[PDB]
């Protein structure tokens, strides 16, 4: 009758995921300039380990680690225990990009991906 | 950056005194040799606030050097029927006819059913090519004749096609018609759907002989060699009913087979009824019988799904084994994989004086190194120690090369920070061929996965291995006890669940105490009732985990190496499909055990409550602690003192995942509450059950269910069970040099248990 | 503080022209006389925000003044069987065997199984005394001989119940034995249980005809005149096969008993096979069949729970209508309720001129009104107006009686506020049995709710009534698009979610457009083709709300005005019995509509996507509200302005229940996307369903799963759906004297669909 | 063999969820005395109508929102949009026990009920 290909349809939800992103990215860059104190509470102690996040470094946390895995960022152990790097995740048969720099351990590391993860998005902006 | 270059399997996870065991290595490329070794596996847990990593050489008959070569794997899963004689290549003209269901109508060429040779170009395919159906058909010389359809397919909808090559008209047919219902597809009726069409070309060609096998979901690469006929373009969706007639097919016979109707059936060549052998037992075979009586059987490879939804499916009944007429599709994925059907390398046949334990054998080749992890039985039918610890090899099969912080986006999330990954990782999605996944990623169409093999090398088996939660996982996690054990003087004995799940409680029986891993997970409905009867006759438990005995899992009585497990819930975002949860190796219907009236209270004392990862809590004593009663537990630790303040995982020996005390799913009675967890964080969540409605605040320091339980309970015939409740309870063993609560606790407890004395009653 | 002193109900929620609708009422007292009137509807919200209250006055036949009189309520689940001829009250020996699984054993005197007069203590009974199962009979004179257990019941464990009176041993003797499985009882067989006795006490008095009918679950209260014997001290938990014994057993007939046996069967009196009767359309009858042959067959009374795991259930099927032989059981509550079976006080059949519209019965008496709300339809078979309002009759009777606020714990935390309650729940909790509960509390045995009937009075109901949750809620909520459309003059008939089940889509077939309430959020799946085949060809529909459609609902075929519903997970902490899933109306499995592959998404559009009550939301355009094809839905609203900001329920258009567009779960190609919402607080949740596994921040705000999306798509021949995706659309209709964009969208899709052309085409 | 009577067995997670509570209870009130600036940010917006509530009182909302039914309040309508009082649940069958002082709209008294939580579990300390 009317619906003929399927190439003339699009998911248009991804519209309303397109306008919550950026509404919920400046939030967090408004966040983070408001309560600049979270980046200290995070490279203190990036695991919480008896020092919980704070609500405000709670609620960054819950949009970074929620994002899609394509382009996103996990840490690659080159020599576990002595030098550990920023890797983005590309497609499948690819191997990952790796950042330049090394860390001495995964704590540094996560910190590296908090403060690269938050210059990403005031790029986006 | 760094290259892992070679990879193996072995056939099978245990061998007993006598028995043989066949290992599989696979090269990058086929060059040079490559050293052989076995070895005894103490501990994997290189994390330096820890004892380090520690195995020893065995001598064996194994050891030496082999030849390095690659081995080809065949991947994705497809229907093969052998056709040596061309029966399915008729002189004359044919049709094929199926109902299809394309979940990756877009994903390039995809092959629905073909009698084809690629490189030859030779035979007839029924392909998605540009996403649409396209009918060819090839004489060798290179040149083709298609049919292409008009209306491109869409995604999770039911089409009836068939394909005519009709020599007398010199021409080619298509018939595409959508046939959708209620309740099949990914929309309904609503919609207008215009997508049927008849188109006809001029057939320039005549249909030669492949050389090859016909396939369903996959095209022949090239002339069978040796019989092999390797399957390349790989079709991602269902496929039903397909079937082959010695004639041409008109408007009419297309239009009476899209209902059902089974036209002109003395002219089938062949006729494949993908539910022929559902019964109450379910349908545990590959078999395909050739329901048209020609005897042109067939045989699924790699384990595409069975018992799934046709096209007929009006949602009546939802087990396959009562409405076996409306599950007659099998869906295939690109990335299944059951076997990798690699050439043994070498085997190995244990020798008398071999002491049951967690072994593997050690490859080096070049600047890489291997470890195939299996494990050594003691002779049939005896014990040769007072401790059993069972491996949990279902539940090494069920994370069996995870992939969850590559694919789910709320991997992390989960995790609650950033996970380490490693070379492991890398080599999974670079060459995802080679690996297979595991039952927490998804099908590259989105949808679970249900079956797991042991047959292809599996990384995350490795002992040197890290997890992305924030450590280690299952068998390295395993070995923090196996170090514990093996430090302290204990002699113990090792099987694994699928030995439990052969066995039954006899094998149980032979062991004044059986110790779990740290994450039992996964557990067969015998396992269950080998573990109840067991403890209820005098035997004595430690439940050393969390999480445990949470899945009901099903071993492929065909393929004793494959495991099957179908999920209402993963961390992906795979689909569940609506009517497939019922297990097609047994037919039952699976799922959580607390669904089915067996929640692990029922049986360890506690059950699931929690999981989180950012790190691990503490354990605080209750008033059951002082109890004289149970004394004998806490020995050397004073009342006030925190147990397990510090570890390997996560930092504490109370995390990753909790379980709770709770009578109304099955605690005993007579269960003592020793002391339960503490500073967990919001990320420690809370799974929706019907005893807990999703609300603000269930997640850690915010809801009375985050916590865990260690339990003791005693039961008839100087008998026992104790639970820790905690993945992380191995991981805090050898904190401080093995001078802390977790380690006398759990001392205190084996001492006890091996004692030639009853378990102190209650 | 004040008292709620009359309450009434009506037999069947629609009447059309020329039928009959009966009305029945109690008061407080018997005492005085009580005025009806009749009146139409239009608002009910009191918000002085809003518009206020509103009705009209109908001059009716019905009303007038009338008898007030209090009418007792039989409150309580049970089975009665009728015995006129004391053929169950032998006057030599007998024996009672019975499985019982008691989950009140302390809670008070319960009978398991009499034919017994309470007022002259005579008969016999089995009965849960101080929590120990006891065997007594009387002969009328007061006194009674008892023989008691010697083993105090466990909760929810199975046992095997053998009384006995043996004559010629002047003896009463009882057996307990208890018979758990792997799967039928609380906890399993590692428990070192012993709960099983013979005791035997001196018989000193003969059982004498009780002259009352024998019960299940129950005891009779009196002599029963009028041939109705009123059922008091009411048994919580299940019953299997009850059996009496014309002789004496001893103690190796009840270990056989205990086993399955059926013992000595000529020697029966009467055996109740509670699962005769079950086939592949379930057990949809009160019916119980009398297994000896004898006649005595059995009546169920308010409704027990039928289709339920027996003592032999073992887990190897989990749908009763395919293993009948473990679904012998009946579970009992002491607050079921499927009919007040009062005496009717007053009918009313309705005139010709009389419009098709919501109507009620206003009741005075003393300080007190009380509304009896019912339907009025067009004359059968026709139409008398071009749109059509479904009121959502089965969404009413599964919040009928609603006390979320009194029972549920987390009620307030998912209600986002401290809930504003009002007499009609005061009156709810000081007089429950007068009132019953709804499927969202559970029975006081911790098991959902799964029946509710239309014939109580309902006091949710009432047009002046406000719910917990911050506003209204159902039908009062509803009557915000009676007083809009009222207010704009347009024409509309009505009819209930139980007509439209019975009459399919022949009933909206005769009308250009169908609204929505509130919330239809449960459906029977016949409703749901009505709608789909309905839209499918040519019909119009306006889903104004959301959750619509979410729970399969059943209409049982017996008793029209009773519901039944099984939830997997409920607010309230009720247990969800694990192989009990399966309607006994019709033996369909049932659940929720995604799950059967009918997500509302499939049909309405948008589908169920997140819940929060402590304020509501506005939309913001989409990219697809500058569309040309829409500029008929925008055509007054400017491209910047938000949508619905203010209202009546929350202060927002989109609010409490959130629906979304989603292809994979249905919804059409073709839709476009007009608006989502924002300004959703932590407080709206999200259902773990496969494509939400929980993690920290699966909220509002937070997750892009909580929004509403208001959608639309046409259809074949001139259809189309326009969805508003929000509960709170409705509430935001008068906001500002009906100048607003809520109304503004409202009417002009309105106004398009009642004009005599296709809705347009996308 | 052992297990006999039903009442010599207890629900012994009564134990952990009484030292829950206890460790909980404290918890909330210093979060009340860290952050007194939340007793007047409900004052001023009990529903959070367009003023979402602060990470700080939402915490504390979480734990009385969640308590068990018996025993807590709920606001009684006693004259619609012109009194409400505060009323604590009882057994079945029972009226609600009724507080004195009547309120002019719901908005009053959820913040009566917000005030009076806190009284009570000052006082069990
Ligand atoms: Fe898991
Ligand atoms: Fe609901």
């Amino acid at each position: 009758s009317c619906v003929r290909d399927p190439s003339n349809y699009r998911d248009r939800s991804a519209d309303w995921y397109a306008f919550y992103d950026e509404r919920r990215r400046k939030e967090i860059i408004d966040i983070i300039d408001e309560h600049p104190e979270i980046v200290e509470e995070h490279a203190a102690n990036p695991f919480g380990y008896r020092k919980h996040p704070s609500p405000y470094l709670q609620r960054v946390h819950n949009y970074f680690r929620m994002q899609p895995t394509f382009g996103r960022y996990y840490i690659y152990s080159e020599r576990e225990w002595d030098a550990y790097r920023i890797a983005t995740i590309r497609e499948f048969g690819e191997l990952p990009e790796l950042g330049d720099e090394r860390f001495k351990t995964e704590e540094e590391a996560m910190h590296a991906v908090f403060l690269r993860r938050i210059e990403d998005v005031r790029a986006e902006l | 950056m760094k290259d892992i270059a070679i990879r193996g399997y072995c056939d099978r996870p245990s061998v007993a005194t006598g028995e043989t065991i066949r290992f599989y290595v696979s090269a990058n490329e086929t060059r040079g040799t490559f050293d052989a070794e076995l070895v005894r596996l103490i501990h994997g847990d290189s994390n330096p606030a820890g004892p380090g990593y520690k195995e020893e050489a065995i001598k064996s008959d194994l050891e030496g050097q082999y030849p390095a070569r690659f081995q080809r794997t065949q991947f994705g899963s497809y229907v093969e029927v052998a056709d040596p004689d061309a029966g399915l290549q008729p002189d004359g003209a044919f049709s094929v006819h199926l109902f299809l269901w394309s979940t990756t109508p877009s994903r390039g060429r995809q092959g629905i059913a073909s009698r084809w040779n690629d490189e030859r170009q030779s035979g007839w395919n029924l392909a998605i090519e540009d996403g649409r159906v396209v009918f060819t058909i090839g004489d060798g010389s290179g040149a083709t004749s298609s049919v292409v359809s008009d209306r491109p397919l869409f995604q999770q909808i039911w089409y009836s096609i068939t394909g005519v090559y009709d020599p007398e008209k010199k021409q080619l047919r298509l018939y595409q018609k959508s046939v959708v219902n209620r309740t099949n597809s990914r929309f309904g009726l609503v919609v207008p759907l215009d997508s049927d069409c008849a188109v006809s070309a001029d057939a320039t060609v005549k249909a030669a002989d492949s050389e090859t096998s016909l396939l369903i979901a996959g095209l022949g690469e090239a002339a069978a060699q040796d019989g092999r006929t390797w399957c390349i373009a790989h079709y991602n969706g269902k496929v039903d009913a397909p079937k082959i007639y010695g004639c041409a097919l008109g408007q009419d016979d297309a239009e009476k087979l899209s209902r059902g109707e089974i036209v002109r059936p003395i002219s089938r060549l062949a006729h494949w009824d993908f539910s022929a052998g559902i019964g109450l037992n379910g349908i545990p075979t590959d078999h395909v019988v050739d329901a048209s009586g020609y005897g042109h059987h067939g045989r699924c490879m790699n384990q595409p799904s069975r018992g799934s939804t046709g096209w007929n499916w009006d949602g009546h009944e939802e087990n396959f084994i009562h409405c076996p007429e409306q599950y007659g599709a099998l869906w295939f994925h690109e990335d299944c994989l059951d076997d990798c059907r690699w050439e043994k390398d070498f085997e190995f046949t244990v020798p008398e004086g071999l002491k049951s334990d967690f072994y593997a054998v050690k490859i080096r080749y070049e600047d890489t190194e291997d470890y195939i992890p299996f494990f050594v039985l003691p002779p049939r039918g005896t014990a040769t120690a007072p401790i059993l610890v069972i491996a949990s090899t279902l539940s090494y099969l069920a994370y069996a090369n995870e992939q969850i912080m590559h694919k789910a986006d709320i991997g992390q999330a989960v995790a609650g920070h950033t996970p380490v990954l490693n070379e492991n990782d890398v080599e999974l999605h670079k060459n995802l061929s080679y690996y297979g996944l595991s039952t927490y990623d998804g099908h590259i169409d989105g949808r679970g996965v249900q079956y797991t093999s042991w047959r292809r090398p599996i990384m995350n088996l490795r002992p040197k291995h890290r997890q992305g939660f924030g450590s280690i996982w299952e068998l390295p996690a395993d070995l923090h006890l196996i170090d514990w054990l093996n430090h302290n003087g204990f002699e113990y004995d090792v099987a694994t669940e699928h030995d439990l799940n052969d066995q039954g409680a006899e094998l149980l029986r032979r062991y004044k105490v059986v110790l779990t891993g740290s994450h039992p997970e996964y557990q067969t409905w015998a396992n269950a009732d080998a573990w109840e009867d067991y403890l209820a006759d005098g035997g004595r438990g430690m439940y050393l985990a969390a999480n445990g005995m949470y899945w009901i899992v099903e071993v492929h009585p065909e393929k004793p190496w494959v495991m099957e497990v179908r999920k209402e819930l993963g961390v992906t975002a795979w689909e569940a499909p609506p009517g497939e949860y019922h297990y097609s190796t047994n037919g039952r219907r699976g799922g959580r055990f607390r669904g089915r009236a067996r929640a692990t209270q029922k049986i360890w004392g506690t059950g699931m409550s929690s999981f989180g990862f950012d790190h691990s809590g503490y354990f605080v004593q209750m008033p059951d602690s002082q109890d004289e009663r149970v004394a004998w537990i806490m020995e050397g630790i004073d009342p006030e003192e925190r147990i397990g303040d510090g570890g390997l995982v996560g930092g504490g020996a109370g995390g990753y995942e909790l379980d709770r005390y709770d009578l109304a799913l099955g605690t005993p009675p007579n269960t003592l509450l020793l002391a339960s967890s503490v500073e967990h964080s919001v990320v420690y969540t809370v799974i929706p059950d019907d005893k807990a409605f999703p609300h603000p605040g269930m997640n850690g320091g915010e809801h009375p269910f985050v916590r865990a339980d260690i339990t003791y309970f005693s039961t008839a015939n100087g008998g026992g069970m104790f639970a820790t409740s905690s993945i992380s309870w191995l991981g805090s063993l050898s904190w401080n040099d093995y001078d802390n609560n977790v380690s006398k606790m759990t001392k205190n407890v084996l001492n006890q248990f091996i004692k030639d004395e009853p378990a102190p009653r209650v």
